[PDB]
RNA sequence: AGAGUUAAAUUAUAACUAAGCUGUAAAAAGCCCUAGUUAAAAUAAAAUAACCCACGAAAGUGACUCUAAUAAUCCUGACACACGAUAGCUAGGACCCAAACUGGGAUUAGAUACCCCACUAUGCCUAGCCCUAAACCCAAAUAGUUACAUAACAAAACUAUUCGCCAGAGUACUACUCGCAACUGCCUAAAACUCAAAGGACUUGGCGGUGCUUCACAUCCACCUAGAGGAGCCUGUUCUA
């Protein structure tokens, strides 16, 4: 907010910029862009160009540092995609040739693989009539989804874990069993769509 | 309007007519004295609001070294005058 | 308004056919 | 002029569905009150040959009004009929009530091919009185 | 073709008896009323009892049906800019008729006359 | 106007409902609803006319009203 | 229900589109005044209270009648302005 | 005012068919001798036309047909005469549906109410009473004029001839009288006492669990994060001392 609204957010993928010259409306767009004397945003420091950037584990690691951490959040980040690598050549060596053609072994893959599993489809929203609250069921947009699996993952290992047990592990076990659907954060999106389908009938109520 | 009953002559298919003969009979009392008022060296500020003719009416009234206003006409302008125009003023002689 | 005066009558005969009916 | 709806009772429009004339078309009521609906699919002939409430499709005191109740009562009706093989049905609505529109379409969606709609709602030309107005 | 207003009001001339009670005088007025702002309905409820169904046939797995739900989702994204477009709309007036800003102007113009 | 032309009082009354059309679409001077009003009722209580509907032989006659239904 | 039946309120789906044709049928009753016969009848309204309405009705609609009137009249010097800025 | 008639709807009561049906903001009770469909008299009430403005002295009168039929060569006029919505009373019929009362059911602190469900006097007919209404268009009748003229507001201001009515506010549609098929009634209608007011219309505010539009950007809701209320302690009030 030290921004003005003069100021548009910076565009940062090297992609878009080396190799413009098969694009029309793109080249009008970001000569309007330059030319406008825009004022644009001193870039992030979370974001960078590295090759090896996945948006959604940032948020994620987000989402798991309390106070100021990002050093401990990186590192609890970083040891659950090492955990969860480690597991998956374990059960690669010790399986048979078709089930190794089968697994996994990229920790990315599986991680956007066990959150588009976790997302839940449609959720409730509390709606005030004649004095009770009816929980009905809206749609969502997908951020908002995103998030409600992000949260819930996180909040599911943060919660019901043994004391000895560390984060990295924990997180690793849920994220491969919600890669497999049988994990408990899969419960949870569950328990949300059959509340939905119980209250199907109030979805009158909600005019928007 | 109702006070135009006399100066009528009367209607053609529900268009009203004035009476010319009245016309010149007023028209010349009026000019006579519009007259006698310039030649006795007074203001004579002409008024219009109609839109169509605002051109003209300036237009007329700058060539004969008289002030027309068509315009917006502020509320207390010749009522309050000193207050709206100058800390003393004359006002128009005649208004037409 | 008027009704402040009907409010009266309306009470004053209200308050006696009560009456009327215990009397 | 194609379509004029209304096909008279003699015999001068050949018009057939699965080879039927209009006459021998199966009837759906459909009756929809505020706090209910039901349809009932009749032969030509008056046999009923299906029936669905949205009490018999296990909703309950208030949530069977609404639209939802009336497709849901709508399908398992026509499946229902379907059943005893009827391809087509003009309908005829009773009353007016949340579950009008949702129900007609609810005979579509189930799987029920709809000819024509005709609405008898019982329009009083002032016989019985109504119930008082409520607040009073 | 206007009803008639002749002999209608309570008024001394009249040997009639009254038709018309208004509650406020009949008059045009300069200005018009203005918009009224539609409201809205449950959105998208088709999609949503169609995939309730499925779950409860195919026990509440989402991966038995994808058909039902990416539906769904294309209903939540024709609702969503549905409401973008109708609150850019605001052009759309009666759609051959003027926004009631125009029609006052318009009306103020050319006004109707009580007095005199 | 005669109760005894059905075809008329047909030509009034509003195809679907078996209403009666108001002078608003009608088009008629004051007397003349009033008498097409009446002889309708009539040729309804005698049974020379249905109530609830247009008689269909008389649907696809000319049509003399301003309404329109099927936009 | 002494009347032929199927004749009355009746109308066809063309093509199969039944939302269009129910949407029809609405426009029918809804032109005639019957829905609002049926909403009117579900409850009593007594005499008193059914002039009331009525005479407010009439009202109204005699405004309606006479402001689009004025409205449709004033319609042409809607077109933009030829003196402007005079 | 008679006499005759019934289109829609509803109900008896059968034939099938399904277990529910009814009912609200949400429910409950209620009913399954229920519900949908198909048949079908009586009783009651008269969609549209009516965006019409007619007929009657007023009350009132708008399904259909026929009979009878709407005073006065036309000024005003009662305590006399004849009528007079609803409700109510008397006797006899009628009873689809509605419904005071009442009994259930919810709601509520309570709920003798608003919401739900039954069911009754009663609305209906024939005969007899009762004679009251915000019986109000709050605007008397009959001839006129648009001259003069704005307290306010509302339906603009006034002559002329009449009758009827009004002398502060309560007290008081009351107490006593008179008369009435009324006997918790109607009509006529005071004083003691108390007060310095009581009233009509308006003006700005403020207010509104009125209506409409437009917003809330840490902000009401939905949403995000981190805490308070629990524990120990610090420290401030309040009480006891
Ligand atoms: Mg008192
Ligand atoms: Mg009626
Ligand atoms: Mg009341
Ligand atoms: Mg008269
Ligand atoms: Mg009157
Ligand atoms: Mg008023
Ligand atoms: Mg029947
Ligand atoms: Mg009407
Ligand atoms: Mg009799
Ligand atoms: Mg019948
Ligand atoms: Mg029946
Ligand atoms: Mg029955
Ligand atoms: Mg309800
Ligand atoms: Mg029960
Ligand atoms: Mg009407
Ligand atoms: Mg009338
Ligand atoms: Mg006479
Ligand atoms: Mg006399
Ligand atoms: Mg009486
Ligand atoms: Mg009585
Ligand atoms: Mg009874
Ligand atoms: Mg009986
Ligand atoms: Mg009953
Ligand atoms: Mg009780
Ligand atoms: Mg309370
Ligand atoms: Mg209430
Ligand atoms: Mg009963
Ligand atoms: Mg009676
Ligand atoms: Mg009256
Ligand atoms: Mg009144
Ligand atoms: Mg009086
Ligand atoms: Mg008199
Ligand atoms: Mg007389
Ligand atoms: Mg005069
Ligand atoms: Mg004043
Ligand atoms: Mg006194
Ligand atoms: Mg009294
Ligand atoms: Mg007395
Ligand atoms: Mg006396
Ligand atoms: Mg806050
Ligand atoms: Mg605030
Ligand atoms: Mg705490
Ligand atoms: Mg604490
Ligand atoms: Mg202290
Ligand atoms: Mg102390």
């Amino acid at each position: 907010s030290r921004y003005g609204p003069e100021y548009k957010d910076p565009q940062i993928d090297k992609e878009y910029y080396r190799k413009p010259l098969a694009e029309q409306t793109e080249e009008e767009k970001y000569e309007r862009d330059f030319k406008k004397t825009q004022l644009i945003k001193a870039a992030p420091a979370t974001k960078t160009s590295s090759v090896f950037e996945d948006p959604v584990i940032s948020k994620f690691t987000n989402m798991m540092m309390k106070g100021g951490n990002k050093v401990l959040a990186r590192s609890l980040m970083t040891q659950t995609l090492e955990a969860v690598k480690r597991k998956q050549f374990a059960k690669y060596h010790a399986a048979s040739a078709e089930e190794q053609a089968t697994i996994e072994r990229n920790p990315y893959t599986i991680f956007h693989q066990a959150l588009k599993n976790c997302e839940p489809v449609i959720g409730l929203v509390p709606i005030l009539k004649g004095g009770h609250f009816y929980q009905v069921p809206v749609p969502l947009a997908d951020r908002r989804r995103r998030f409600l699996a992000m949260k819930w993952m996180i909040a599911e290992c943060r919660e019901k874990k043994h004391r000895r047990v560390l984060m990295p592990e924990k997180l690793s076990q849920e994220l491969l069993e919600a890669f497999h659907n049988q994990g408990p954060v899969i419960k949870r999106k569950h328990d949300m769509h059959k509340m939905a389908e119980a209250n199907r009938a109030l979805a009158h109520y909600r005019w928007w | 309007h109702r006070f135009m009953e006399p100066y009528l002559f009367g209607s053609r298919l529900g268009q009203d007519i004035i009476d010319l003969e009245q016309t010149a009979a007023h028209l010349q009392l009026a000019l006579n004295f519009t007259a006698h008022v310039a030649y006795r060296e007074g203001i004579i500020l002409f008024v219009s609001r109609h839109r169509q003719f605002a051109h003209l009416i300036e237009t007329t009234a700058r060539d004969c070294g008289e002030y027309a206003h068509t315009r917006y006409f502020k509320g207390g302008l010749l009522t309050n005058a000193p207050l709206l125009l100058g800390p003393g003023v004359r006002l128009p002689d005649l208004i037409i | 308004k008027n009704i402040l005066k009907i409010r009266r009558r309306k009470m004053n005969h209200h308050k006696y056919r009560k009456l009327v009916k215990r009397t | 002029s194609f379509s004029i709806y209304p096909p008279i009772p003699g015999q001068e429009n050949s018009l057939r569905w699965a080879g039927k004339k209009f006459e021998e078309i199966p009837i759906a009521h459909i009756k929809a009150s505020y706090n209910n609906t039901q349809i009932q699919v009749v032969s030509a002939a008056h046999q009923p040959l299906a029936h669905a409430s949205c009490g018999t499709e296990g909703f309950r005191n208030a949530k069977k009004g609404t639209g939802i109740a009336a497709q849901t009562a709508g399908i398992a009706a026509a499946a229902k009929a379907t059943g005893k093989g009827v391809t087509h049905v003009r309908v005829v609505v009773k009353g007016l009530g949340p579950g009008r529109l949702s129900a007609i379409k609810g005979l579509t969606m189930g799987g029920l091919e709809v000819i024509s709609i005709t609405d008898n709602t019982p329009i009083p030309h002032n016989g019985c009185r109504p119930r008082k107005a409520r607040r009073l | 073709a206007t009803p008639s207003l002749r002999g209608r009001l309570a008024r001394l001339g009249n040997p009639r008896r009254p038709i018309l009670k208004p509650n406020k005088p009949l008059i045009l007025a300069n200005h018009v009323g203005e918009r009224r702002r539609e409201k809205g309905e449950a959105t998208c409820i088709t999609e949503m009892s169609v995939m309730m169904a499925c779950w409860k046939q195919n026990e509440f797995r989402d991966e038995a049906c994808r058909k039902e739900i990416q539906d769904f989702f294309d209903c939540a994204s024709r609702a969503e800019a549905a409401r973008k477009m109708r609150s850019i709309q605001e052009n759309l007036g009666e759609l051959g008729s003027l926004p009631p800003k125009k029609l006052n102007k318009l009306l103020h113009r050319f006004p109707n006359k009580p007095h005199v | 106007v005669d109760y005894k032309n059905v075809q008329l009082l047909s030509q009034f009354i509003s195809p679907f409902t078996g209403c009666i059309y108001g002078r608003h679409i009608t088009g008629l001077c004051g007397k003349k609803q009033k008498e097409i009003t009446k002889a309708i009722k009539r040729a309804q209580i005698l049974g020379f006319m249905p109530v609830t509907y247009k008689d269909p032989a008389y649907l696809k006659d000319p049509k003399v009203c301003n309404i329109k239904y099927r936009e | 229900a002494n009347h032929l039946k199927f004749i009355a309120r009746t109308v066809m789906v063309q093509e199969g589109n039944v939302e269009g044709a129910y949407r029809t049928l609405n426009r029918i009753l809804t032109m005639d005044g019957l829905i609002e016969d049926i909403k009117r009848r579900r409850y009593y309204e007594k005499p008193c209270r059914r002039r009331q309405r009525e005479s407010y009705e009439t009202c109204r609609r005699i405004y309606n009648m006479e402001m689009a009137r004025k409205i449709n009249f004033l319609m042409r010097k809607n077109r933009a302005d030829p003196w402007q800025g005079c």
